[PDB]
């Protein structure tokens, strides 16, 4: 069975960035997209973007264009996202999730356990 | 401030009792193919869990008391049994618009007793 | 902004036949096309990801040209309503739609 195990809790002061990371476990196959979506204090769900299994191309939410940059360590099956310029409205948990596919359309029924990131 | 899909879930929050059926709404700004339409349950300090995916089909390991029906700009999930470990948010999502999509506000369910 | 198509076309049994919109005046940036049937997903273009190609349809859609797509090898099973949505920044969707008849000389 498939597991997504994410880095631990952040504290972060405003203005600062925060890198967080989702290693996965169990995948039968190789190639796999990534998502990063976030859960703000009583809100619902909003998704932040993708990475494709190469780590070579990207897709991110219009809100976060130009402050969020994910990468992907193929060798040991790793994917990072780093958000900047942090403000309040960014305090919230971090999940990143992904399916049981190799292609990038799809609901998805993999999610990590999340990553507290708390600003202030 | 670009023009999102929006998804709007009715009633905010549902209190039922063991046993009974929770019908839970989900309105679309606009018409949405069926086949990009999810449902989720969030139990407290848990991850999302897929329950159904394209309005209707089930996700492995679901029990069929989890059904999603509905098309165009108005989608429910029914819950035939409530069960005492069914307490959590249940969010819909359509996954049409973007590889990530967009995800309603959610319905709290709270199991009586 | 307006989207607009052919409306009808019409193609051979067995032929090929590209299926287009085109959205004109506006400047919104197009950030996904999806082609698809009422209860049915053809293939989706993404301006980042690139192009997915349904289960149903992986070994029959040539994708392109640009954000059009080529149906090919058609059986008298195609002939119906089509649809195009595009999804726009900052404009939103976008709808276009063609009716495709296959037809048996």
């Amino acid at each position: 069975e498939v597991q997504l195990v994410q880095s631990g809790a952040e504290v972060k002061k405003p203005g600062a960035s925060v890198k967080v990371s989702c290693k996965a476990s169990g995948y039968t196959f190789t190639s796999y997209y990534m998502h990063w979506v976030r859960q703000a204090p009583g809100q619902g769900l909003e998704w932040m973007g993708i990475i494709n299994p190469s780590g070579g191309s990207t897709s991110y939410a219009q809100k976060f264009q130009g402050r969020v940059t994910m990468t992907r360590d193929t060798s040991t099956s790793t994917v990072y996202m780093e958000l900047s310029s942090l403000r309040s409205e960014d305090t919230a948990v971090y999940y990143c999730a992904s399916r049981s596919g190799s292609g990038w359309f799809g609901a998805l029924d993999y999610w990590g356990q999340g990553t507290l990131v708390t600003v202030s | 401030g670009g023009s999102e899909i929006v998804l709007t879930q009715s009633p905010g929050t549902l209190s039922l009792s063991p046993g009974e059926r929770a019908t839970l709404s989900c309105r679309a700004s606009q018409s949405v193919s069926s086949s990009y339409l999810a449902w989720y349950q969030q139990k407290p300090g848990q991850a999302p869990r897929l329950l159904i995916y394209g309005a209707s089909s089930r996700a492995t390991g679901i029990p069929d008391r989890f059904s999603g029906s509905g098309s165009g700009t108005d989608f429910t999930l029914t819950i035939s049994r409530l069960e005492p470990e069914d307490f959590a948010v249940y969010y819909c999502q359509q996954y049409g618009s973007s590889p990530g999509g967009t995800f309603g506000q959610g319905t709290k369910v709270e199991i009586k007793r | 902004g307006t989207i607009e198509t052919t409306g009808n076309i019409s193609a051979e049994k067995g032929g090929s036949i590209i299926l287009q919109c085109h959205l004109s005046s506006t400047t919104a940036q197009v950030t996904q096309v999806n082609w698809e049937q009422q209860d049915q997903l053809l293939a989706i273009c993404n301006a980042d990801l690139g192009w997915h190609i349904s289960p149903s349809f992986k070994d029959r859609v040539a994708p392109g040209p640009g954000l059009g797509l080529t149906l090919q090898s058609l059986t008298v099973n195609d002939t119906g309503e089509y649809f195009c949505i595009y999804h726009t920044y900052p404009d939103g969707t976008y709808t276009g739609r063609i009716f495709l008849e296959v037809l048996e000389s």
